[PDB]
């Protein structure tokens, strides 16, 4: 009996009840339970989530009753199929996704029930629309602090994904747990309708947007681009023999030529262009 | 009755007091500008329903 | 891969953000703020922040932590003082004053004309006045005409009381005049009414105490 | 000529600041 | 035809603690470097301070800058080109008499 | 001693403190309580205290009374005009007081 290198499976609807529920309830922990299935001695999968009932502080948060809880794994046994705790999750609001010292005591509680039931740690503010901080960990004990805890056969949970966080080690890592690696499973079915979720039917690609605020549009940024060029003539003129760092330091204010230059050229080239190639095919197509 | 006033007090040891302020201006529906009163500004938000 | 890599940068905001002025910048992407906790800083700042925004002494954000320029704010944000907010204009007409056809006459084109004819000024040499000053034996309607001249205007109107900087504290009192007069640059043509200057406005010297 | 006077006070302001990486339970 | 110089500097400069000690140095270094030069003056210093009336009790900074203006005029000129011109009301104040 | 509740009584002398500020800012609390509750009365006994009249440019001291006193000729006319908010004073001299109070 020995560790690996694990992995951690998910579920795509379930990373998008973790942070609802965590945006949700911003400014507290929130708490949930994690439903999945143990598919070999190497790898974790959770295929659901679902939160319960809850009553908190600003310091602390607790469940109510567990009479809603073997209720809500009775009615999904029934509705699809039945399945399997695996562990849990909350939330750490703006913190270093760290285990707390009351999050750690529930981990004795759990692990001794099940052995890897795994402890998840969810951030909706460190987040941005890039990337989420997603974070999962696995309780170690102390009385194996001297022998060896995983046997390490391979490179995979060492180097990768990064080394460990200053803020999440301040606590943490390697003492008292371990952290665990995390992918993304996608099914076939639902990785070719996340893809094409954006785009809109052929009215939208056949529009013609209006000629009266169109030419009101390009009778606006036309004007004031009459105004850029005369800030332009002046600067690109004056030069000042200043090392040009000098130049570089004396254009952080109020400072634009060659910059808004480019940018109203885009914008009168892309409008001008789609207006008329869309007003091209209406007429070849049409009639 | 005395174990009801020691309970009361079980319940009474975690709150944690609150940091009184006033709000500047709206920056967004979730951003805020609040001021405390000893001194500086901040960049803030509400909870959902408030 | 850059247009990703600029989104990613964006999780240093993330809102516990605390409130600084920007001051002065030494070089390529480095410069110096003043908090708003007292102190006074040399940070770095985002590649990301467009330099257009910088220098009326703008309102900015820093991190807690670390304290480094992270966004740049509206810059009629920190003022802590508003202007006639949306209602209170006293009602006061312009006909309720009786007889100082003169005066009123004065103060309005005083007030409104050289945002019309301003050239008419340079071209006799009149260098025309940026404040006025009013006075008179008390109640003969000073307050009153500068009351009315809010209702039936359509300018930025900020009033100011004579003796409210005076706080116990070290230099509020210069950062609030400081905190007036951005607001009326930023605003609009804006129209500052500090009724007794008395209070502050005095001859006599520097009594060190 | 023969004049007494009173005074005043201005109190400096006050500012704290942490590392704020201690957590505040420890209680259950 | 000589090279004028007026000097305002009525209580703004007053104020300014830590350059107080430098505006009468590099101000009559320029005197000296531009050309046969002449300064004007006028009540600034009068109505800053006279004598050690603001003496002992906090120095008032303003007439530490005026023992430092009787401290260059006491250093060297004999004229050597420059004189300096002075004007004021309020005549009977100041400290003439060490300055006659 | 008929409303019992809406009555504001002032020594017009425990005002006085030791800062530089701190004196406008209770008279600039009192009249916004007496904005909050709408039918409001205002009593400040003995103003020779507070009063005065003027000093042709005298101690700082002075100074931070009269700055005091300008608050009280602001906020009884000045620019946000009052609503059944009445103010008794009395005081045993009355020639040594402000003529423009
Ligand atoms: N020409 C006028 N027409 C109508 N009412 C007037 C006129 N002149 C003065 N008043 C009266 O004077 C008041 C206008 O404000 P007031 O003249 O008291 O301001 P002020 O001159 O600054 O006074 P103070 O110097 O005492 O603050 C109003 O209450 C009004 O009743
Ligand atoms: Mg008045």
């Amino acid at each position: 009996a020995v560790d690996t290198a694990e992995q951690v499976y998910i579920s795509s609807l379930a990373l998008l009840k973790m942070l609802k529920h965590g945006r949700a309830g911003v400014p507290m922990e929130v708490m949930g339970l994690m439903l999945g299935e143990f598919v070999d001695d190497y790898t974790v999968r959770v295929i659901d989530v679902f939160a319960m009932p809850q009553s908190g502080t600003g310091v602390s948060v607790e469940a109510v009753d567990p009479v809603f809880q073997a209720k809500m794994l009775d009615m999904l046994k029934q509705t699809g199929r039945p399945e399997m705790v695996v562990g849990w999750y909350h939330s750490h609001p703006g913190f270093g996704c760290w285990l707390s010292g009351v999050d750690i005591n529930t981990q004795q509680s759990f692990e001794a029930l099940s052995e890897r039931a795994v402890a998840v740690v969810v951030d909706p503010i460190q987040s941005v629309k890039g990337k989420v901080v997603i974070d999962a960990f696995r309780l170690i004990n102390a009385n194996m602090m001297v022998l060896g805890h995983e046997p390490r056969q391979t490179t995979s949970n060492l180097g990768h994904l990064n080394k460990p966080s200053i803020q999440a080690l301040i606590h943490g890592l390697n003492r008292h747990y371990y952290s665990i690696t995390i992918n993304y499973r996608k099914n076939e079915l639902e990785q070719k309708m996340l893809l094409n979720l954006h785009k809109k039917s052929w009215m939208e690609g056949l529009t013609l947007q209006d000629y009266s605020e169109h030419c009101k549009h390009n009778e606006s940024v036309v004007k004031e681009m009459l105004e850029l060029a005369k800030n332009y003539n002046k600067a690109v003129e004056e030069e000042d023999k200043m090392t040009p760092e000098q130049l570089a330091i004396k254009n952080v204010g109020k400072q634009d030529p060659k910059r808004h230059l480019e940018e109203h050229v885009d914008v009168l080239m892309t409008s001008n262009i789609v207006q008329c190639l869309a007003a091209m095919l209406d007429t070849v197509v049409f009639k | 009755k005395q174990y009801e006033k020691s309970e009361n007090d079980l319940k009474a040891l975690q709150s944690v007091g609150q940091i009184v302020g006033e709000v500047l201006k709206q920056l967004t529906e979730e951003k805020f500008i609040v001021k405390a009163t000893n001194g500086p500004r901040y960049v803030v938000g509400c909870r959902r329903q408030l | 891969e850059f247009l990703h890599a600029q989104e990613e940068v964006k999780r240093i905001q993330s809102i516990p953000l605390v409130i600084g002025q920007f001051l002065e910048a030494v070089d390529q992407n480095t410069a110096i703020v003043g908090s708003t906790t007292g102190s006074n800083y040399y940070v770095r700042i985002l590649s990301t922040i467009d330099r257009e925004l910088l220098k009326p002494n703008a309102s900015v954000a820093l991190h807690k932590h670390s304290n480094a320029l992270v966004d740049v704010l509206p810059p009629e944000a920190d003022s802590s003082i508003m202007m006639l907010t949306s209602d209170q204009k006293p009602d006061v007409m312009y006909a309720d004053i009786g007889g100082m056809d003169i005066q009123k006459q004065e103060v309005r084109e005083a007030v409104e004309l050289p945002l019309t004819h301003f050239e008419l000024y340079k071209q006799i040499g009149i260098d025309p006045p940026r404040g006025v000053l009013m006075y008179g034996p008390p109640g003969c309607g000073k307050t009153m005409l500068a009351k009315a001249v809010a209702h039936h205007t359509t300018a930025a109107f900020i009033r100011v009381v004579g003796s409210e900087f005076v706080q116990k504290y070290l230099g509020e009192g210069p950062r609030m005049v400081r905190d007036v007069f951005r607001l009326a640059k930023e605003n609009a043509p804006a129209i500052i009414f500090i009724d007794e200057i008395d209070a502050i406005a005095t001859k006599r010297f520097d009594a060190q105490t | 000529x023969x004049x007494x006077x009173x005074x005043x006070x201005x109190x400096x302001x006050x500012x704290x600041x942490x590392x704020x990486x201690x957590x505040x339970k420890x209680x259950x | 035809d000589c090279t004028f110089i007026r000097v305002s500097g009525s209580e703004l400069v007053q104020k300014f603690i830590g350059e107080g000690a430098r505006m009468v140095r590099e101000l009559f270094v320029m005197a000296r470097e531009h050309a046969p030069s002449i300064i004007f003056m006028d009540e600034i210093d009068s109505i800053g301070s006279s004598r050690l009336e603001g003496g002992s009790g906090g120095d008032s900074e303003v007439q530490r800058t005026m023992l430092e203006l009787l401290n260059q005029l006491d250093g060297f000129e004999a004229t050597k080109n420059i004189k300096v011109i002075m004007a004021t009301n309020r005549i009977d104040i100041l400290d003439s008499a060490l300055l006659r | 001693s008929q409303l019992d509740c809406n009555f504001l009584k002032v020594v017009s002398s425990s005002i006085v403190d030791k800062y530089i500020g701190e004196s406008a800012r209770l008279i600039r609390e009192m009249f916004n309580y007496a904005r909050d509750h709408q039918p409001c009365i205002i009593f400040m006994d003995e103003i020779d205290a507070i009063g005065g009249r003027r000093f042709s440019e005298g101690t700082s001291a002075d100074r931070e009374i009269q700055r005091t006193l300008m608050e009280l000729l602001n906020q009884m006319d000045g620019f946000d005009t009052l609503h059944r908010v009445k103010m008794i004073m009395a005081t045993n001299r009355p020639d040594t007081l402000d003529p423009a109070l």
